[PDB]
């Protein structure tokens, strides 16, 4: 349906827009050892970083959980072959030992651009992580990510003129991933689960029984818990030892049907403050996955 | 980062603590002001982007042992260009601190 | 012509002032699971490990923004 009330509104505003009044924002100098930069991050409850390089006087890129499961992955393996220097490894040179001749420049967003240049940049980028830069300062003031974006969204736009769209389903929309889910069984060891995280590049795995049944989910935010401790050497339990240590407390995952409105999994995702709803069939077998990369794609070319 | 400090402690004479940050300043050619004995403007040329950036420093007696250094920055008046602001505050303070005390 | 005398208040500035136009030494932030202006002014951490911790907070029109930079000494 419509052009689009979604569409007009991101247009119609600036990133400033929404930026909560009060915020942190961590930064790390390059130079800074990687282990201390990921045990800032769990110390300051924070998922990503801007990198600060010191000789360029510029930000260069940033630091999230994606580039500690790179790492961790990188260590586990090397350490069976006896190579320990990663975890010694300043920034930089972590930096340089894998963006060699790849060219990944940081992505930012001006706090006068709309929103709708945002979504963009983090749908183009293939990002979760966009850095608001005040040209005038160059201060980063800052970091905007999905989550925050759907909020708004589904806060300052009236129900009532209505797109069609937000009352067809998942599946006549066709929004989310129903092919080659990266999926966790119960007893599969951290490092496995890494390893998935870092060839399919994929923000969290569903963990199955034996029929093929959702049990539980293990993010990419369940990760950092590791950098926590001070061994590392725990990589061999199971995801669901890991999990023992997500603080709060679990109700089951957070699933959808097929078969739901656009309306209902977009205020199912922004009550729970979520990245994705596993897809399930009637029996709780994994069909999918819906997440927010999927959603703001889809109403930023209008829902389907 | 649970107990944050307002800038730096020292049992030093003051007169001590001035003359070094004086030092210091001229040392890293940075310009100043001294606007009171205790109570400094200074500043400088990002050499690398050729941008000036203004801070006050202001000597404060927290005991009658004790003395407490305060650093103040002074506002102004697609990849981003070389530059922030409040990061080069946090260079000038770390260099002057490094180029002046213990 | 006689010599001429000079009165020195000698300390107006004797000591630094003392410290509050409430700058607060000590913020202590805890994650358990505002203060007018120390606005632009330095924080730091206890040095550790050979790490600088640097803070301010920055005002953006009206948007305010706490700063921390990880830094080697
Ligand atoms: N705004 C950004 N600009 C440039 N690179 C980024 C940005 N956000 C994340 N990255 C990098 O892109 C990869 C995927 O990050 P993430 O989006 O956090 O899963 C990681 O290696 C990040 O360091
Ligand atoms: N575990 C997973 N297996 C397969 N696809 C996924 C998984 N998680 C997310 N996706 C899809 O990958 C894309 C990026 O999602 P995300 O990593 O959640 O930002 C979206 O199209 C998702 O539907
Ligand atoms: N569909 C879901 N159901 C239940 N918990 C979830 C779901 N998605 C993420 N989480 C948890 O919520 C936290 C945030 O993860 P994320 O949504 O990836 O930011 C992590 O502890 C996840 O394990």
């Amino acid at each position: 349906s419509n052009s689009s009330v979604y569409t007009t509104f991101m247009k119609s505003h600036r990133c400033y827009d929404l930026i909560p009044t009060s915020s942190k924002l961590v930064v790390f100098d390059t130079s800074l050892q990687v282990k201390k930069a990921f045990f800032a991050l769990v110390t300051n409850g924070v998922r990503a970083a801007p990198l600060w390089d010191s000789k360029k006087q510029s930000f260069v890129g940033m630091l999230t959980i994606t580039d500690f499961i790179n790492i961790l992955h990188r260590y586990y393996k090397s350490a069976l072959v006896q190579i320990y220097e990663l975890e010694e490894h300043k920034i930089e040179t972590w930096r340089e030992v894998y963006l060699q001749d790849s060219f990944k420049p940081l992505v930012c967003i001006s706090p006068n651009a709309s929103l709708f240049d945002a979504v963009s940049s983090l749908i183009r980028n293939k990002i979760h992580r966009l850095p608001v830069i005040d040209p005038e300062s160059g201060n980063t003031l800052y970091i905007l990510t999905h989550k925050r974006i759907l909020k708004f969204l589904k806060l300052f736009i009236t129900e009532f003129p209505k797109p069609e769209f937000m009352s067809k389903s998942l599946e006549e929309l066709q929004i989310g991933t129903y092919a080659n889910i990266a999926m966790v069984r119960t007893t599969t060891p951290v490092y496995v689960a890494l390893g998935i995280f870092v060839q399919h590049r994929v923000s969290a795995l569903p963990v199955v029984d034996e029929k093929g049944r959702v049990v539980d989910i293990y993010s990419k935010f369940d990760v950092i818990n590791l950098a926590a401790e001070k061994t590392y050497n725990n990589l061999d339990v199971s995801v669901t030892k890991a999990l023992q240590h997500r603080s709060h407390y679990f109700e089951g995952v957070l699933k959808c049907y097929l078969h739901e409105t656009l309306e209902a999994i977009i205020n199912r995702l922004v009550e729970a403050e979520v990245h994705r709803l596993v897809v399930v069939d009637e029996h709780d077998v994994v069909k999918g996955i819906v997440s927010l990369s999927d959603i703001l794609q889809a109403l930023v070319l209008t829902g389907g | 980062s649970m107990a944050w400090h307002l800038g730096i402690r020292s049992q030093s004479r003051p007169n001590d603590i001035m003359a070094e940050v004086c030092r210091a300043i001229k040392q890293l050619d940075y310009e100043w002001k001294v606007v009171n004995p205790y109570y400094l403007r200074v500043r400088r040329k990002n050499p690398v982007t050729s941008t000036f950036s203004k801070m006050s420093l202001q000597l404060y007696q927290v005991d009658s042992r004790t003395y407490l250094l305060d650093f103040r920055s002074i506002d102004d008046e697609v990849a981003p260009r070389p530059g922030s602001h409040t990061i080069e505050f946090f260079e000038m303070c770390a260099n002057l601190i490094k180029i002046l005390a213990q | 012509g006689q010599e001429m005398y000079a009165f020195r208040s000698e300390e107006r500035f004797k000591s630094p002032p003392i410290l509050p136009p409430h700058l607060l030494q000590v913020i202590l932030n805890k994650d358990t699971n505002p203060n007018h202006v120390m606005l632009n002014h330095l924080y730091a951490l206890s040095i550790k490990d050979s790490v600088m911790v640097l803070s301010a907070t920055h005002r953006y029109k009206k948007k305010y923004v706490t700063t921390l930079l990880y830094k080697p000494i």
